[PDB]
C-alpha cells in the first residue's frame, strides 16, 4: 500500500508558470485524500462530479495533477466555462470536467522584495485554448498583417508577461498555487484507490 | 477534416548542407503536438522530434524542429550520407481518432557525378532447360539516379520485354545501382547471337554498349 | 523495449486476418497505448487504431479507430504482452506492412490524445491476393573488379532474403528491389563486386531464403 506522491505536487519547492503548467500522472497507489480535504490551508477547494469527503472510498484508473501559479484574482478562472486571459490563453478546463481545483495563497513562497519575475503568463493568442491545451511557444505575436521578423515593435508584441510578485501587493495580486486533480475512470483495473 | 501538407516531395544537399522540410496543417495542432519521423529502407519509422521541437533520445542534434500553430519545419543542419531516407510529419489534434501523417519527403545526398560500371550476364544453362531466357544488365555505383538502359538483340532495339529496378541511395557512397532484366522465349534466344546493353548516363559522354555473343 | 509484429500472411480477398503485437522485455501496466500504423508498398503511413494497454485481458474497450477502419478493424489486449488487430473484409487496398507502435498519450477529459509514437516494431506484411504461394528459382549470374550474382525468379509473395557467404560478405553487395512480372510473380537480383584475383581462392555462395514457401536455396557462384 505505497502512498500516492501528492506531496511531490502540493509541496514542491517551485511551481510552474501557468502558461507552462506542469502535469504529473498518479497511478498504482493508495491516495489519502483526507490530508487534502481536512487541511485548513486551502482557500479554494471546488470539485465537479466528485464529493471531496467521499474520495477515500473511490478507485480510479488514473489521477492527473496539474500544478501552476497564478494571480489571486485569477483563481476564479480555473473552472469550467470561465473566460479571461488565464482560461482563454493559459489553462482551460473542459465543460464536463471531473475533478477538483485546489488553490492557496503562496505570497510567503513566490513573492520576492523587488519582484519575482520567474512566473509568467501568456497575454494573447489568435484563438482560445482547447481543454487541457498547452502553449509554451515564445514566438512574437503578430497583431497586424505587417510581419514580425524576431523584432518586437508596433503590433509585434512578446506574448509572455511576468507577474513580478512582490510581498506588498494586494491579496488579489499575490501569488496563488493551484493544483487541478482530474480523475480518469476507464473500464480497466483501477490503480489509484483510497484507504478503503 | 484535418490534413497535413508536407512539401516538397524531395530535397537535396551536399554533406554539410541544410535541407528544410515543411509541414502545413489546415488546422492548428493541439498543444503543437507535431512530430517528425525518419524511415530508412526496410526499416520501421523512427521518431526524431516530438512536441514540434523536442529532440528524441539518441537523435543527433543536427535534426531540428521548429514552428507553431499550422506551420512547422524540419531542418537537417549538416546533412550526412546516412540521412538519405524518407521523412514524415505527424500531427495530433483535439480529437481521439485522427492522427494524419504527411505525404513524406525524400532526402537525396548530393555528390559528384559518377558514371556507372556496366556488366552483362547471359542466361544460365540451368534456366535454359526450363524454357525461358533472362538477360541481366548491371549498372553499378552511379550518380545521379537518372539513367537509361537500351536493349539491343542483333542490333535491333527491344521494347516491352524488359523491367528494371534501382537500389536506394547508398548510406556510404551516395550512389545508386540499377539492374535491367531482358526476358525472352527460349526460341528467340536460340535464333540470335549478339545481345547488347546500351547505357546512357550523365557521366558517360558517349553511350556505353555492353555486349556478348551466345555460345561465346 | 522491443515490439515484434506477427501474423502477416497472404490472404484471399474477403478473408479475415488477426495480427499480433508481442512485447519483449516489458509488460503492459497502463503507461501507454498500443497503436497500429500501416504502410502500403511504396506509400506513406496511415494510422489505424490504439488501445489502452492497461485494459483487461481479452477486452476491446478503451480503443480508438480511424473512421475508415472503425468496425472492420478490431484492436484488443489479450495478455500482459500481446495486443491483436483483427481485420475483416480484406481487399487489395489493405495490402501493407502493419506496424505496432507505443503511443504516448495525453489525458484530455473524456478521451486521450496520442502525443507521439516512440517505439515501432519491424512490421509484418499482409498480402491480400488470390494468387498462391510460389517458391522461387535461384539462377546464377556467372561472372566474366568482377561482378557476380544470383537471379531469384518466379516467387510469390514478398519477401525474399538474399545473403552472401552466410552473411560474411557484406561490402560491395547490392540486392535490388523486387519487380512484378506479367506472370503475377516477382523477380529479384542480388549482385556483389569482388576482386578478380580472389575468384580462385575465395568461393561465393548466395543464401536465398523465401520464408512463405520454406525455400532455402544456396547456389555457389563461380565463373563458367
Ligand atoms: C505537505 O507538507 C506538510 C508539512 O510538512 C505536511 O503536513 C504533515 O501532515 C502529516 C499528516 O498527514 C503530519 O504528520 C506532519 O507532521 C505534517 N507536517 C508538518 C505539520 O510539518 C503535508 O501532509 C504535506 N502535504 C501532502 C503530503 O500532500
Amino acid at each position: 500500500t505505497n502512498l500516492c506522491p501528492f506531496g511531490e505536487v502540493f509541496n514542491a519547492t517551485r511551481f510552474a508558470s501557468v502558461y507552462a503548467w506542469n502535469r504529473k500522472r498518479i497511478s498504482n497507489c493508495v491516495a489519502d485524500y483526507s490530508v487534502l480535504y481536512n487541511s485548513a490551508s486551502f482557500s479554494t477547494f471546488k470539485c465537479y462530479g466528485v464529493s471531496p469527503t467521499k474520495l477515500n472510498d473511490l478507485c480510479f484508473t488514473n489521477v492527473y495533477a496539474d500544478s501552476f501559479v497564478i494571480r489571486g484574482d485569477e483563481v476564479r478562472q480555473i473552472a469550467p466555462g470561465q473566460t479571461g486571459k488565464i482560461a482563454d490563453y493559459n489553462y482551460k478546463l473542459p465543460d464536463d470536467f471531473t475533478g477538483c481545483v485546489i488553490a492557496w495563497n503562496s505570497n510567503n513562497l513566490d513573492s520576492k522584495v523587488g519582484g519575482n519575475y520567474n512566473y509568467l503568463y501568456r497575454l494573447f493568442r489568435k484563438s482560445n485554448l482547447k481543454p487541457f491545451e498547452r502553449d509554451i511557444s515564445t514566438e512574437i505575436y503578430q497583431a497586424g498583417s505587417t510581419p514580425c521578423n524576431g523584432v518586437e515593435g508596433f503590433n509585434c508584441y512578446f506574448p509572455l508577461q511576468s507577474y513580478g510578485f512582490q510581498p506588498t501587493n494586494g491579496v488579489g495580486y499575490q501569488p496563488y498555487r493551484v493544483v487541478v486533480l482530474s480523475f480518469e475512470l476507464l473500464h480497466a483495473p483501477a490503480t489509484v484507490c483510497g484507504p478503503k | 477534416a484535418q490534413v497535413l501538407t508536407q512539401t516538397p516531395s524531395s530535397v537535396s544537399a551536399a554533406v554539410g548542407g541544410t535541407v528544410s522540410i515543411s509541414c502545413q496543417s489546415s488546422q492548428s495542432v493541439y498543444s503543437n503536438y507535431l512530430s517528425w519521423y525518419q524511415q530508412k529502407p526496410g526499416q520501421p519509422p523512427k521518431l526524431l522530434i516530438y512536441d514540434a521541437s523536442t529532440l528524441a533520445s539518441g537523435v543527433p542534434s543536427r535534426f531540428k524542429g521548429s514552428g507553431s500553430g499550422t506551420q512547422f519545419t524540419l531542418t537537417i543542419s549538416g546533412v550526412q550520407c546516412d540521412d538519405a531516407a524518407t521523412y514524415y510529419c505527424q500531427g495530433s489534434y483535439y480529437s481521439s481518432d485522427w492522427y494524419p501523417f504527411g505525404g513524406g519527403t525524400e532526402v537525396v545526398v548530393k555528390r559528384t557525378v559518377a558514371a556507372p560500371s556496366v556488366f552483362i550476364f547471359p542466361p544460365s544453362d540451368e534456366q535454359l532447360k526450363s524454357g525461358t531466357a533472362s538477360v541481366v544488365c548491371l549498372l553499378n555505383n552511379f550518380y545521379p539516379r537518372e539513367a537509361k538502359v537500351q536493349w539491343k538483340v542483333d542490333n535491333a532495339l527491344q521494347s516491352g520485354n524488359s523491367q528494371e529496378s534501382v537500389t536506394e541511395q547508398d548510406s556510404k557512397d551516395s550512389t545508386y545501382s540499377l539492374s535491367s532484366t531482358l526476358t525472352l522465349s527460349k526460341a528467340d534466344y536460340e535464333k540470335h547471337k549478339v545481345y547488347a546493353c546500351e547505357v546512357t548516363h550523365q557521366g558517360l559522354s558517349s553511350p556505353v554498349t555492353k555486349s556478348f555473343n551466345r555460345g561465346e | 523495449q522491443s515490439l515484434e509484429e506477427s501474423g502477416g500472411d497472404l490472404v484471399k480477398p474477403g478473408a479475415s486476418l488477426t495480427l499480433t503485437c508481442t512485447a519483449s522485455g516489458f509488460s503492459f501496466s497502463g503507461s501507454y497505448y498500443m497503436c497500429w500504423v500501416r504502410q502500403a508498398p511504396g506509400k506513406g503511413l496511415e494510422w489505424i487504431a490504439c488501445i489502452y494497454d492497461g485494459s483487461y485481458d481479452g477486452s476491446s474497450d478503451n480503443a480508438y479507430y480511424a473512421s475508415w477502419a472503425k468496425g472492420r478493424f478490431t484492436i484488443s489486449k489479450t495478455s500482459s504482452t500481446t495486443v491483436t488487430l483483427q481485420m475483416t473484409s480484406l481487399t487489395a487496398a489493405d495490402t501493407a506492412t502493419y506496424f505496432c507502435a507505443r503511443g504516448v498519450y495525453f489525458y484530455a477529459g473524456h478521451f486521450v490524445i496520442m502525443r507521439y509514437f516512440v517505439l515501432w516494431g519491424p512490421g509484418t506484411l499482409v498480402t491480400v491476393s488470390s494468387g498462391q504461394p510460389k517458391a522461387p528459382s535461384v539462377f546464377p549470374l556467372a561472372p566474366s573488379t568482377a561482378a557476380l550474382g544470383c537471379l531469384v525468379k518466379d516467387y510469390f509473395p514478398e519477401p525474399v532474403t538474399v545473403s552472401w557467404n552466410s552473411g560474411a560478405l557484406t561490402s560491395g553487395v547490392h540486392t535490388f528491389p523486387a519487380v512484378l512480372q506479367s506472370s503475377g510473380l516477382y523477380s529479384l537480383s542480388s549482385v556483389v563486386t569482388v576482386p578478380s584475383s580472389s575468384l580462385g581462392t575465395q568461393t561465393y555462395i548466395c543464401n536465398v531464403n523465401h520464408k512463405p514457401s520454406n525455400t532455402k536455396v544456396d547456389k555457389r557462384v563461380e565463373p563458367k
